């Protein structure tokens, strides 16, 4: 996260972090339930064996619990060539215990989310990624309000094809964006003090560059898929 | 112009769906719809979508 602020105590409890064999975060995730994490499909190629950590706001200090993954469910249409269908569900070996800073984000119903959440002014993105394009990962969990960006303006801004499985959020010039290490993580939209999963950090042309926005997997396109994935 | 679910989310706390030209409210898993048929009440602790206070 470039810009924005620290998640203060209990503000981002659906955040998950995929950690490599070296105990370092390489991607984010969203807690959907005690057994399931939502992430990006492209994050499954950024490490061989990995685990999921939750309840961590400050990685340098000590809520935290590491969980092993039992099942990796990658969307079968994802490819690196297009980045389309960039979604994956993880089933954990042991259930997450909800507590301070550890709680799931709500999955919305499709029609309602599209007419009511995705038409709100902004969503919130969060993660332990870099604090500027060429810096190092953040030791602190951060969040950022990212304006939803008109599909057209976004298609015009992009050098790659924005599919219907993607949406854009962020700023044209303001130095606030998601970045490296945030991928796979949460985009949520607040409605009457309840936070709903709206997107998955997917890709961008750098981080916070002008004329450029963050590209997010459109969770509403995948609700049935997710629902299915969570039943087995 | 603005009617039912397009008028302030039909007064629902969460999901609003128009059925037979009337507002029908519903809630995410782990919440139950109150007797008023609008409010969503958490069934247990750590309901989805809420920042944690404890
Ligand atoms: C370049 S590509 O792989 O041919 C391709 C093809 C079709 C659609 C998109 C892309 C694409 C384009 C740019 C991509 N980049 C360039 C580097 C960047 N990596 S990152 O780890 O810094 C992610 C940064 C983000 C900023 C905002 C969000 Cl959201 S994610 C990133 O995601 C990328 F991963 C994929």
């Amino acid at each position: 996260i470039v810009g924005g602020q620290e998640c203060k105590d209990g503000e981002c409890p659906w955040q998950a972090l995929l950690i490599n064999e070296e105990n370092e975060g390489f991607c984010g995730g969203t807690i959907l339930s005690e057994f399931y994490i939502l992430t990006a499909a492209h994050c499954l190629y950024q490490a061989k064996r990995f685990k999921v950590r939750v309840g961590d706001r400050n990685t340098e200090q000590e809520g935290e619990a590491v969980h092993e993954v039992e099942v990796v469910i990658k969307h079968n249409r994802f490819t690196k060539e297009t980045y389309d269908f960039d979604i994956a569900v993880l089933r954990l070996k042991t259930p997450i215990t909800f507590r301070m800073n550890v709680a799931p984000a709500c999955l919305p119903e499709r029609d309602w989310a599209e007419s009511t959440l995705m038409t709100q002014k902004t969503g919130i993105v969060s993660g332990f990624g870099r604090t500027h394009e060429k810096g190092r990962q953040s030791t602190r969990l951060k969040m950022l309000e990212v304006p939803y960006v008109d599909r057209n303006s976004c298609k015009l801004s992009s050098s790659f094809i924005i599919t219907q499985n993607m949406f854009c959020a962020g700023y044209d010039t303001k130095q606030e964006d998601a970045c490296q290490g945030d991928s796979g993580g949460p985009h949520v939209t607040r409605f009457k003090d309840t936070y709903f999963v709206t997107g998955i950090v997917s890709w961008g042309e750098g981080c916070a560059r002008k004329g450029k926005y963050g590209i997010y997997t459109k969770v509403t396109a995948f609700l049935k898929w997710i629902d299915r994935s969570m039943k087995t | 112009t603005r009617k039912l679910c397009s008028l302030d989310n039909g007064d629902c706390d969460q999901f609003c769906h128009e059925e037979q030209n009337s507002v029908v409210c519903s809630c995410a898993r782990g919440y139950t719809l109150a007797d008023n048929g609008k409010a969503c009440i958490p069934t247990g602790p750590y309901p989805c979508g809420k920042q944690t206070l404890e």
